[PDB]
RNA sequence: GUGAACCGGAGAAGUCAUUUAAUAAGGCCACUGUUAAAAAGUAUUCCCCACGCAUGUGGGG
């Protein structure tokens, strides 16, 4: 995609300011403050008048709250289950190992609008791993396209990928 | 050029072409259709029933080459049939077993007098009778008269006109096709071959069976060489349509304009100079809208009614603002929007 | 004649029902994860509490010798009273335990006077017990969930004759199955040593499992099969089918509920009479998700109520309609998005509510059934 | 579920009977339509009603089976019963576009 | 003259047919496994019943 | 009318009981938003229609 590129372009051009803005709306909505809104529009709009699959403005609003608090670099082949993958396998696999597969299995029985706070527990996880990158595109179009099973197989599997290296 | 032999597609969810060894209790399928089931088909296609047939139509019908191609060779499955004697007098419940061919397809070739031919293709076009495939649970998924008849040659030549057709795109395949054909004479090898089996498949009365003995020979094919892969028609998966609104196809940049002059440059709701137009059915986006389908207001209106749908679970049917239902909501968001806004933030941002 | 129940219920976050593992019931509708409650444990939930006291005419378990040594006041015939038992048909399964057996709790007193007697054999002691068991099939709870007792005849020596001892049941109940996605929960737990001086440290960290579903549940009482298992009384029908009605309207499965406490209550039944019995479950191969502004309880009685229309402008014949009740807590849910009612009535008392149920099924009153009282103990 | 009539065989069997063999078809219309097997109804109560139910009338018998070849899977907009109708739309649209026409039109 | 008739039935959690063990009677169709009612199970209900029999 | 036709694997069942995730932490040190303007002493006001045509009067968007 390409609008999915380009929000994530415009969203690290933000600075420290707008970053508090998103930073203090976490677990809001969109039609509630003002200046979130304004803050959202003016990065999005023009990006969804040009292309026409641009994300959903749900997918878009949780990117940008879990990017504001959050802050990770975009690199490409980072994404969520491999770095999941990668952490799960260095813990003991009978008490620790249990508690974050199913930390990390609770997502697939999730909507769009209820998956901030546990993807922001995952997130967090990672940054106490002393991570510095993450692939924002690719989650990006996951989110986008999540109802679907081969999107959620590609997760499981990638996941699995990463866990039996 | 006459017709010379004769095609039948025999492929559905189910089906059981029963054999010799089921006897008391357990029905077995052989791997393919036999010659007497197929001429039951037929006779049944012609309206012919179990008395008549045996002395005058099976003896011709019984006097042609057959041959059957395997694709989907199937998979075996059995099933618990149970029968209520009661529901001689008891309450007794007699247990059965029964097999089934599931996902098989054969192509069966059948070789004789033109004349014959023609009329068993022409009865084929509008059967008679139901016409099943060996039990009558067993209805078939493809027409039995798919393939048109011809001047072919012997029966290896005639199983291989015929394309192998597939489903979808990820399809698996074999390689090899398996092939039974019915036995042939000629005075050279007049003594049957080593590698001959012996089928109880020559049908000669029905209604009590009577069936004789078939020397049946076994060969192969190869896809590629013999019969050429064909390719689905139509669309199977199936999604509902869903078309994303686009804002700069021409189309929508014509409609969006005549709407704007349909409406006298004036916001719908608070009246003001309008300059943006809101959709209300999202059906027909895409460049293929109506101008009835879209509404012209303004900055402080659309951003409104934008925040008034954002997580509301809208599909189809979104936000009319003609509707005297929507007008508080609209005014007081409206209101919000008045006290709460800073146009420096806008104005840095672009 | 059919009298359904269709009812829509939201728990808060508990466990009220949990397989082998522990993890709450959970099954699969519409191709999506649904949270389940079985229908056995919503029947024994049902006639085992304080709203069906009066109507527990009935008894289910293996130590019926037990009851028969309870039943005196003496050393009694303990041993041979097994030995009777044996010799009936509920033999040892893999040389453990006993069969199943319902019963009523009327006539123990028979099998106390002919298990006692010693003017006979054991063979006609088992034939006798056999006998009066297979005619103990007169109580509420029996005439509802239905028998099946069929010794395994491994024991029978052709001496002990059977009967018809099956019951053919009058209530369908249904698994209870969630209008929403199923979204399962693990709450962590670790248990304090009570000593302030532990001088250890270990983790400890337990496992528990929970979630909150909004459920939709369905019934079914045959009226004309309760009439042939209670062999012809009105007023024990009409008083079995109120107090069901009561009771299901009013009471949970008592699973964990120490630790939980859930006693929440239904915001919709739906009552209706019909001649065929008709599910509902097909509102909700589409999950309810919930949007900006909503109840999940107002979502999923909307989603009923559309389909309810449904059925009934499509499935219509004017041989045999169907005329229905509606009842909210006080109005509180309506029937849809006060657009498109079919109910003919809107009760707003659940007492009315049954009060009504038992006028059109046989003009009773609910003060008048109260008469027809069944064993109690 | 799929199901067939000979109309020729059921009045053969009645012998010129019309009307019982129109009103023997109606019965069976109604009764497919609103009856569920017994199995385990005590204790599941699976009481549901059809989602569509199509007739047809042809020459040769088929079967729409080949239009589920690919298992149903549910999207964000749709349930299973939509999307299995809008499956069997397909392929009736591929039969009629395909098996048409040679002076037999088909009826729905 | 062949009349048709072709439904889609969508069924609440159930077990309306089985084997000789208990589980809900199956077959194979596209390269998975199919739940399936039996032929014989539903001439069964259509038969014998109070529709038909009214 | 096809080892086929005719054909229910059916009746039945609470997984209930017990449990704090607890004891602790400053996000700290530095930064002009600067340089600019008559809503008015003009020389064509963006379009249509009545009249006789001395840098002409009336009427309507
Ligand atoms: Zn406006």
């Amino acid at each position: 995609n390409r609008g999915t590129v380009d929000f994530i372009a415009s969203l690290e051009n933000l600075k420290e300011g707008d970053l508090g803005i998103l930073r203090k709306l976490r677990g809001a909505r969109l039609d509630e403050k003002l200046p979130g809104f304004d803050l959202f529009s003016a990065l999005w709009w023009p990006l969804r008048q040009k292309n026409q699959r641009a994300p959903k403005r749900e997918v878009a609003w949780l990117i940008a709250k879990l990017f504001a608090e959050f802050r990770f670099e975009q690199r490409e082949g980072a994404t969520l289950p491999i770095l999941m993958g990668g952490i799960c396998r260095k813990l003991e696999p009978k008490k620790e190992l249990p508690r974050v597969l199913a930390r990390f299995d609770q997502l697939a029985s999730l909507d769009i609008m209820q998956m901030e706070e546990p993807l922001s527990v995952i997130m967090g996880i990672l940054r106490k791993h002393q991570q510095v990158c993450l692939d924002w595109v690719g989650l990006t179009d996951v989110l986008s396209f999540w109802e679907q099973e081969p999107v959620k197989r590609e997760w499981s599997d990638s996941f699995i990928k990463a866990y039996k290296i | 050029a006459p017709p010379n032999t004769l095609f039948l597609r025999l492929e559905g969810a189910l089906q059981s072409w029963g054999s010799n060894e089921a006897k008391f209790a357990l029905r077995r399928t052989a791997d393919a259709p036999t010659k007497s089931g197929v001429l039951g088909l037929l006779c049944a296609a012609m309206g012919i029933g179990r008395a008549e047939a045996a002395d005058s139509w099976l003896p011709k019908l019984a006097n042609l080459r057959m041959g059957v191609r395997i694709d989907r060779p199937g998979i075996r499955w059995w099933d618990f049939h149970t029968v209520g004697a009661g529901q001689k007098t008891r309450a007794e419940t007699l247990l059965s077993r029964r097999e089934y061919l599931a996902d098989a397809s054969f192509l069966v070739a059948l070789q004789g007098e033109p004349e014959l031919v023609a009329k068993l293709s022409a009865a084929l076009a509008k059967p008679v009778w139901a016409i099943y495939l060996g039990r009558k649970s067993c209805p078939p998924s493809r027409p039995v008269c798919e393939h048109p008849p011809g001047f072919y040659n012997t029966l290896e030549e005639a199983l291989s006109a015929v394309p192998l057709q597939k489903r979808w795109h990820n399809e698996p395949l074999p390689q090899i096709l398996p092939c039974v054909m019915d036995w042939i004479p000629g005075y050279d090898g007049e003594h049957a071959p080593d590698d001959a089996e012996i089928h109880y498949d020559l049908p000669v009365s029905f209604q009590p069976p009577r069936h004789l003995p078939r020397f049946v020979i076994r060969r192969e094919l190869v896809v590629g060489e013999d019969v050429q892969v064909s390719r689905e028609t139509g669309t199977s998966v199936w999604r509902p349509k869903g078309t994303r609104a686009d804002y700069n196809n021409s189309e929508y940049k014509k409609v969006r304009a005549e709407r704007l002059v349909m409406d006298h440059a004036a916001c719908m709701v608070c009246k003001a100079p309008a300059t943006t137009v809101q959709h209300v059915n999202y059906r027909r986006a895409g460049g293929k809208e109506i101008p009835e389908d879209l509404r012209a207001l303004c900055r402080l209106c659309h951003d409104a009614c934008t925040m008034l749908e954002y997580g509301s679970g809208m599909t189809t049917n979104r936000i009319d603002p003609c509707d005297p239902i929507w007008r508080e909501r609209i005014l007081a968001k409206r209101k919000e929007i008045v006290e709460f806004r800073s146009r420096g933030q806008r104005f840095r941002k672009m | 004649m059919l009298i359904e129940i269709h009812m829509i219920q939201n728990h808060s976050p508990a466990n009220l029902n949990r397989d082998d593992l522990g993890a709450p019931k959970t099954c699969y509708f519409g191709g999506v994860l649904r949270s389940r409650i079985s229908s056995q444990c919503i029947k024994r939930s049902i006639r085992t509490s304080n709203d069906f006291k009066a109507l527990l005419g009935g008894v289910r378990t293996r130590r019926l010798a037990d009851l028969i040594q309870q039943e005196a006041g003496e050393t009694e015939c303990w041993k041979k009273a097994q030995e009777i038992l044996n010799k009936c048909g509920f033999k040892n399964k893999d040389d453990n335990t006993k069969m199943l057996v319902f019963m009523s709790k009327d006539k123990i007193k028979d099998l106390a006077r002919i298990v006692l007697d010693n003017s006979l054999g054991l063979t006609e002691a088992a034939q006798q017990v056999a006998n009066v068991i297979a005619q103990a099939t007169l109580a509420p709870d029996i005439a509802l969930c239905g028998r099946m007792l069929e010794p395994n005849d491994k024991d029978k020596d052709k001496k002990v004759k059977w009967s018809n001892t099956t019951v053919e049941a009058a209530l369908q109940v249904a698994h209870a199955i969630s209008t929403h996605i199923a979204r399962p929960e693990i709450d962590y737990f670790v248990a304090a040593d009570d000593v302030p001086g532990e001088d250890a440290g270990a983790g400890h960290i337990g496992e528990s499992m929970f979630a909150s579903a909004c459920f939709y549940k369905y019934f079914s009482i045959d009226w004309e099969q309760l009439v042939k298992n209670l062999k012809g009384d009105t007023n024990l029908a009409a008083h079995t089918v109120g107090a069901f009605l009561l009771a299901a309207a009013k009471t949970n499965p008592s699973g964990k509920q120490n630790s939980f406490a859930a006693h929440n209550y239904p915001d919709g039944i739906l009552v209706e009479f019909k001649n065929s019995p008709i599910s509902y479950a097909n509102a909700f191969v589409r999950p309810v998700s919930v949007v900006k502004e909503s109840d999940l309880v107002e979502q999923s009685i909307g989603q009923l109520s559309n389909y309810v229309n449904d059925i009934r402008l499509g499935y219509y014949d004017e041989q045999s309609p169907v005329i229905g009740f509606w009842f909210s807590p006080n109005n509180r849910y309506p029937l849809g998005y006060k657009h498109s009612k079919l109910a003919s009535r809107n009760i707003g008392n659940l007492n009315e509510l049954v009060g009504a149920v038992l006028d059109y099924i046989g003009g009773f009153k609910w003060e008048e059934v109260q008469k027809s009282k069944a064993y109690i103990g």
